[PDB]
RNA sequence: GUACGUGAAAUUGCUGAAAGGGAAGCAUUGGAAAUCAGUCUUACCUGGGUGAGAUCAGUAGUCUCUCGAGACUAUGCA
RNA sequence: UUGAGAAGCUCAGACGAGUAGGCAGGCGUGGAGGUUUGUGACGAAGCCUUGGGCGUGAGCCUGGGUCGAACAGCCUCUAGUGCAGAUCUUGGUGGAAGUAGCUAGAUCUA
RNA sequence: AAAACUUUCAGCAACGGAUCUCUUGGCUCUCGCAUCGAUGAAGAACGCAGCGAAAUGCGAUACGUAAUGUGAAUUG
């Protein structure tokens, strides 16, 4: 299984580990790990953006880059600094893709749109501090936004368009307006406030208004993960207490077309949509996820261990790499063995 | 053997048995010694290769050790951390404040004397109200220090410490063990106010070197040789040992070199073990486990974190 | 009686005319939060009991809600865990330190 | 619960029964369980175990590790499995025994008597 | 009403210091020619029903409360309308599992429990 | 085996034991007690004196002097075999004590009786740094 | 660690402690040394603002009971 | 005014030696039917301990240390059920005593 | 008055094998059945195993053969 890794000290390791390679077996092999790019801590890694093959990384001193994976080693495509002004005291939440454009939010509010072909520059405000950012990936331009006292918004470019838009006009400044805000679930058996701190949102209406029935969930920063569904009401349909930790971040798994999320203990686990409780559980994750990618029938696990766990969609382990520094994040180059 | 059931039986079968190993282990030492005399050799090659196994020569292999060769991609990480400051050109003095849990008792009092005597420049202050770890951390960030040290003490006798870097550094959270004070030391000394010198042993994997590095930090820079004071932190199967001593250097005709001091405990005297290091102010609930020990897994004996 | 149940104290009422049917014997009512309008809510329920029997009930509600009330303010502080003890990993330690 | 009389339910006679069987009556009380894609093509629950069947440990230290029964040790109701050992004193392998109900047998030894046995209980190849 | 004792000190049995085969727990001396049986100068006391205590402090710990004892969870539940009279002993065998159970519930119901400290550790 | 006192672990010490040695169990409490604390070649000087009868072992408990040779000779080995296991460590031999000495019942099979031994160092290291 | 589960008392050895003019012994009253008992301002009430929620809507639906009594799902927060 | 375990709660007064002996209420052990939707590998039973308590008392509850697989409170049933003695039975262990002495060596020393 | 010796108490190590847990044993009651030997019984002795210490098993066809089964183990 070809992956690339991200580091904190700005590097990226190319690994080809094959199937059973595990390093903590004193006979197996080690895989032929490549590594390049810069040494500084200043130019840490944040994020593995998948552009089918093209690879989109950030850097905390926001030096974007731009690889293609197809030729060994990989070559530095595009480059792009942004402005040291809008990261003085933000930090790139999340960057993702949506119809050959980049989404660059901040957790200050501001938002920078890029377009990889035009070239076009675009800044959007939004609401309090933001730690969650994600597209829509069917319908062009639907934005959902949350963090800390900050409930889920669905800011909409397209009202319905009634299949999609051209990508020039999309995230207009004019055009953004929220179809859909979150209500705050009613007070705990205690009248307490449920105090509010979205975290990650992932959008589900493919395994569960223009192509309505918006089926997406969040988690949060107090161990509960709540699904929601615009229709039945702004309020969530379910609310469950997975974990004490607070979750970290959550995603799909297309194999099985089951939800996972992990937290900040290395808890990562198979929530299931239909029985409405966690089957099984990723064993032998030690030390909190930095990030998870998967695909298809594998996904790639790296944290505070340093090393890049690899299991299957039934969570059996497959591989195990020891990488000396501290993953940021990780991408499956491809499913297929070397 | 275990076959028979026989009480007094299966004792003299045993007893006939064993004489008999005995027996039969005696001829094949003398004539081991015999034909060892008569060609040294023998001798030279059995000892080079008979070595007794030990739990460290038989631990198991785990990746993360490092080599004796230094690496470079290690010291570009290590070269901007959060302990920088104190290996860097910059030359931070780290000054420590020792605080315990809500409410607790004079055994500590007279214990964290003992760590404050043995840390020069770190003050200290008994937690009062309200207040959490994580609200004693940013307060401390503005006043001026660099590591915070807490020793929890429950039911009057004290067994965790847990310590976190200033101002985001990771937050270590050891279990003290056989703490003994300065007085329940056999030739105990007196301390001076001098600074004590720093000694760190067998910490070869990636992750001891990390708890050793912030040990390192939590030290004075400049130790003061006239004093003559050490402080030792030893790890030996997981279970670091601090300790204190002075050392007199002598004539000892043992050791090859001709010199060899004697060593006279100053006090204090206490294990850890590492239960869990955390990135971020120590949150019991909502922090990063750098790594939290699995107590089922700690039973190979042959394996090791520290 | 007056008992809660998530959160909400409810009162708890039987009769002698619903005795043999042990499913609906006891009937049940909501007691607001506000504390002067749940003894409104008592005694207009309550109506023609014997006074100690309804002395019982207010006591209850008041004793009730001070678990409630001490519920909510424990869970606002940042109260300590309790960790417990194990026999067997506490040995199996101190005899490898030993070794050590 | 049991009603015949012709069957005992006390803690001294069945174990008794249990230690002081013979091997022809030991060779029934170790038996194995079939693998569930296994167990459903025979449409047989459990069977004996014998020598050179390879089979999967499924509880203890050695779970999972997988191997065949290189000689089953009847008088101390064992499975001896191949390369799952223990390094003694000597650097030797002392092979641990495994008790044949938590094994899972995934491929059989396919005995004439085998064949005939799972006819027998009505089943089907 | 305060808890005040008639006495504090144990009734040891007669001669129990002198033997080890005599128990400590007191015997009435039935012998015949007995003097201290018979209540002589210089020695011991003897149980009478003059030594009890006041009706109203009886089997209250010196700060007030009875002990109750409480084996899981379910009885740490009914202390609630005695908590200023009554103290949760923990049984001794709970194990260290259920006794944060006990603990935890016990201090938000706001009854006073006497062995709360047993078994457990805190973590800050 | 775990001995009777504090010290003795790898610190400055070596052990020996004795069991079910076959000698009186009286004589060697009494041999025991007058060699504690001595240095160790001083205590091997003063067993060959009782051999050569030039010493003679005080009986305070067990009761005035007498020139046991058994007993002494069971002792022999002990420190014997007390030196050759302070060598396996690597001590300092020049300044070794007899630190500690028990001699406890055995059962009642003549009366035989357990021995250990333990040898240490003694130090002090001055402070100055005045 | 095969003198092998738990390992009591008698009994013996070592160490530390105090005491030790032909007894000891125990009882009362203390003292001294040594050591444990248990610590708790914190909460209540009142005032306002700020956001909330609901058992509240000059409100809308479903479920089980017996109109209204519960559990909820929207929606607004007066 | 809540004080109906009416077998409860409450009020008042006097009284208190004890053998033989008479009456009454309790504590404790093994097992038995019911029960605590009881406890227990996150440590049962046991054991020790100058830890803390409860009862006039028999006894009980608990902390710590050992320990490792069972156990208990309550209502009744039941009996091989409670020890300081019996020149008591069995096992263990001391003082006596390194004594009476017996195997050497030169009364002494082993 | 300290040591020695004597004494109490605590720590530690011996000694001893109680306590606790069980348990291929005992006892008790019920139930079913009818079967030794001159065709050599019961009992005894001597033998016998690839090696048995007891112990069982067996009789120069010796820790058994034939036959019917089971179907791959005996096991120090």
């Amino acid at each position: 299984m070809k992956l690339l890794l991200g580091d904190e000290i700005g590097q990226l390791k190319f690994i080809e580990i094959k199937k059973g390679t595990d390093t903590s077996n004193p006979e197996s092999e080690a895989p032929v790990i490549q590594k390049f790019g810069e040494l500084d801590r200043e130019k840490g890694v944040l994020f593995m953006l998948k552009h089918e093959m093209n690879v989109f990384v950030a850097r905390k001193n926001g030096t974007i880059e731009c690889w293609n994976v197809n030729q060994e080693p990989p070559i530095l495509s595009s480059l792009w600094q942004l402005d040291s002004s809008l990261l003085e005291t933000a930090s790139i939440v999340s960057m993702k893709y949506s119809n050959g454009w980049l989404m660059l939010a901040l957790s200050d509010g501001n938002l920078l749109f890029r377009h990889i072909e035009s070239s076009k520059l675009r800044k959007l405000q939004l609401h309090g501090p933001l730690s969650a950012v994600e597209l829509h990936p069917r319908i062009p331009g639907i934005i959902a936004a949350g963090g800390k006292e900050n409930d889920v918004c669905l800011y909409s470019c397209n009202p319905t368009c009634k299949s999609n838009i051209d990508e020039l006009e999309l995230w207009r400044t004019e055009n953004v307006v929220k179809v859909f805000q979150g209500k705050n679930v009613k007070n705990d058996s205690l009248n307490l406030r449920v105090r509010v701190w979205i975290t990650g949102i992932v959008f589900t209406e493919d395994i569960i208004d223009e192509s309505l029935c918006f089926h997406f969930a969040t988690i949060t920063h107090y161990g509960q993960l709540r699904f929601y569904d615009t229709k039945h009401g702004r309020r969530p349909v379910s609310t469950f207490d997975v974990s004490t930790s607070p979750l970290s971040h959550v995603g799909l798994l297309p194999s099985i077309k089951l939800l996972y999320f992990a937290d900040k203990r290395a808890q990562i686990s198979i929530f299931d949509h239909s029985k409405k409780k966690v089957i099984g559980r990723f064993q032998g994750v030690k030390g909190a996820p930095s990030s998870i990618h998967c695909l298809g029938n594998v996904v790639a696990i790296t944290g505070l261990d340093r090393n890049v766990r690899i299991f299957d969609a039934d969570r059996k382990p497959l591989a195990n790499a020891y990488i000396k520094a501290l993953p940021t994040s990780i991408i499956v180059i491809n499913e297929r063995d070397a | 053997m275990g076959k028979i059931k026989n009480k007094i039986v299966r004792q003299q079968q045993y007893m006939k048995a064993l004489h008999q190993k005995n027996k039969d282990k005696l001829e094949r030492r003398k004539e081991r010694a015999k034909e060892e005399e008569k060609d040294p050799e023998k001798k030279r090659l059995r000892l080079s290769e008979n070595i007794p196994a030990t739990i460290e020569s038989k631990r198991v292999y785990d990746e993360t050790i490092i080599e004796d060769k230094p690496d470079e991609e290690l010291q570009a990480e290590l070269k901007d951390d959060e302990f920088s400051a104190y290996f860097s050109e910059e030359r931070k003095v780290p000054k420590l404040l020792v605080t315990t849990s809500k409410r607790a008792s004079r055994k500590c009092y007279d214990f964290a004397s003992e760590l404050l005597d043995c840390f020069p420049n770190a003050e200290f202050r008994k937690r009062t109200g309200d207040i959490e770890v994580h609200e004693i951390a940013e307060a401390a960030a503005k006043r001026g220090y660099t590591d915070l040290l807490v020793l929890n003490e429950d039911r009057k006798k004290t067994n965790a410490l847990t310590l976190v870097h200033l101002p985001n550094g990771p937050s270590f959270y050891f279990t003290l063990s056989n703490l003994q004070t300065a007085k329940e030391i056999s030739n105990h000394g007196r301390s001076t106010g001098h600074i004590p010198e720093l000694i760190i042993n067998n910490f070869s994997t990636r992750l001891g070197m990390t708890v050793a590095r912030a040990f390192q930090s939590l030290f004075i820079q400049t130790p003061q040789i006239q004093g003559r004071q050490v402080v030792t932190i030893h790890c030996q199967r997981d279970f670091l040992f601090f300790r204190r001593h002075r050392y007199a250097f002598r004539e000892k005709s043992n050791m090859p070199d001709g010199i060899g001091t004697g060593l006279q405990e100053l006090g204090p005297r206490f294990t850890m073990r590492l239960r869990m290091v955390q990135k971020g102010v120590w949150d019991r609930k909502e922090g990063e486990v750098f790594f939290e020990s699995n107590a089922g897994e700690e039973s190979d004996r042959r394996k090791f974190w520290l | 009686t007056v008992r809660e149940d998530n959160g909400k104290l409810y009162l708890y009422m039987k009769t002698i005319e619903r005795a043999h049917f042990p499913s609906k014997l006891w009937q049940r009512i909501k007691l607001s939060k506000n504390y002067a309008k749940a003894l409104e809510q008592i005694d207009q329920q309550l109506l023609y009991w014997p006074g100690r029997q309804i002395h019982r009930c207010k006591q209850r509600l008041t004793r009730l809600t001070q678990y409630l009330l001490k519920a909510r303010r424990l869970a606002l502080k940042h109260q300590p865990a309790l960790i417990p003890i194990k026999p067997k990993q506490a040995h199996r330690e101190a005899s490898r330190e030993r070794k050590a | 619960m049991k009603f015949s009389r012709d069957v005992t339910s006390s803690r001294r006679k069945q174990r008794k029964a249990h230690f002081g069987a013979p091997s022809s009556v030991r060779r029934v009380l170790m038996s194995a369980p079939l693998s569930k894609e296994l167990r459903e093509q025979y449409k047989i629950r459990s069977l004996p175990v014998r020598r050179d069947d390879q089979i999967t440990v499924i509880r203890g230290s050695n779970k999972g590790r997988e191997g065949k029964i290189t000689s089953v040790y009847r008088k101390k109701f064992l499975l001896l499995i191949e390369r799952v050992t223990r390094e003694k004193a000597n650097g030797a392998s002392a092979p641990v025994g495994i008790d044949a109900s938590k094994v899972v047998i995934t491929k059989l030894h396919l005995d004439k008597d085998r064949k005939d046995l799972i006819v027998r209980k009505g089943g089907k190849v | 009403v305060n808890i005040i004792k008639k006495r504090t000190k144990p009734f040891k049995r007669h001669q129990s210091d002198r033997f080890k085969r005599v128990g400590e727990s007191w015997r009435k001396p039935r012998g015949i020619d007995s003097c201290v049986r018979r209540r002589f100068r210089g020695t011991i006391s003897m149980p009478k029903i003059g030594y009890g205590n006041n009706k109203k402090t009886r089997y209250c710990m010196p700060n007030g409360l009875k002990a109750f004892l409480v084996r899981n969870v379910s009885d740490v539940e009914l202390l609630l309308m005695h908590n200023k009279t009554y103290a949760a002993e923990i049984a001794g065998n709970v194990s260290a599992r259920k006794r944060v159970e006990i603990v935890e519930k016990a201090r938000a119901l706001g009854v006073k429990v006497t062995n709360a400290g047993a078994k457990v550790r805190s973590q800050e | 085996v775990r001995y009777s006192a504090s010290p003795a672990l790898e610190t400055k010490c070596a052990k020996a034991r004795g069991a079910y040695l076959r000698t009186h169990f009286k004589n060697s409490r009494e041999v025991a007690f007058t060699i504690n604390g001595m240095s160790l070649k001083k205590a091997f000087i003063f067993l060959d004196n009782v051999k050569e009868h030039k010493q003679a072992v005080p009986f305070r408990r067990f009761n005035q002097a007498r020139w046991p040779v058994k007993s002494v000779k069971f002792f022999y080995d002990l420190l014997k075999n007390a030196e050759a296991n302070a060598e396996a460590k690597g001590l300092d031999m020049d300044k070794l004590i007899i630190k500690h000495v028990q001699v406890n019942a055995a059962p009642k099979q003549s009366s035989p009786s357990h021995i250990e031994i333990i040898v240490a160092e003694e130090e002090e290291a001055v402070p100055k740094a005045n």
